[PDB]
């Protein structure tokens, strides 16, 4: 929910989704960007959470 | 601790089955206190004040009772 | 009337942990047990199909 920001660089962020497509909008101090990919179905069938 | 657990003075939880069962497990000794008297054992010597000691300590040459009854000649006649 | 019923703590057996084989919308438990052991399943939803 909150990350550190240097003058330049890159930050990694983990997300959980239910759509096969990752076409959502990510905001970073209110600056909005659009991600685009294809999310594969999981291989494991049963999860504990 | 839990209602089925007994809390020692060190913050460690043990079971109620370990409360007043002969062995001390609460580090400081919160268990084995209060309850009823253990009335020693059939293989344990009884001091005059009521203290229970092992029977091998009776007249071994060194005092072990609080009142020193284990070395008295009234029980072992030399 | 002596010998009051009092609440104490007693040990009860722990069964063998079942191996779970995991398929697409289900699990399969293997459930070895020398003695009778209660297995109770419920669904975490509107209809709890409690078995
Ligand atoms: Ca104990
Ligand atoms: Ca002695």
């Amino acid at each position: 929910a909150t990350t550190h920001v240097t003058a330049t660089g890159s930050i990694t962020l983990h997300f959980s989704t239910s759509s096969p497509q990752a076409n959502f909008i990510v905001s970073l101090c209110g600056k909005k960007t659009t991600c685009n990919a294809e999310c594969k179905p999981p291989a494991d069938h049963i999860i504990g959470e | 601790c839990e209602p089925s657990q007994f809390q020692c003075t060190n913050g460690r939880c043990i079971t109620l089955l370990w409360k007043c069962d002969g062995d001390e497990d609460c580090v400081d000794g919160s268990d084995e206190k209060n309850c009823v008297k253990k009335t020693c054992a059939e293989s344990d010597f009884v001091c005059n004040n009521g203290q229970c000691v092992p029977s091998r300590w009776k007249c071994d040459g060194d005092p072990d009772c609080e009142d020193g009854s284990d070395e008295s000649p009234e029980q072992c006649h030399m | 009337i002596p010998f009051r019923l009092t609440p104490t703590v007693c040990p009860v057996p722990l069964a063998h942990t079942p191996t779970v084989t995991k398929w697409f919308k289900g699990i399969t438990l293997h459930l070895t047990a020398t003695r009778p052991t209660l297995l109770t399943t419920r669904k975490l939803g509107l209809r709890a199909d409690a078995t």
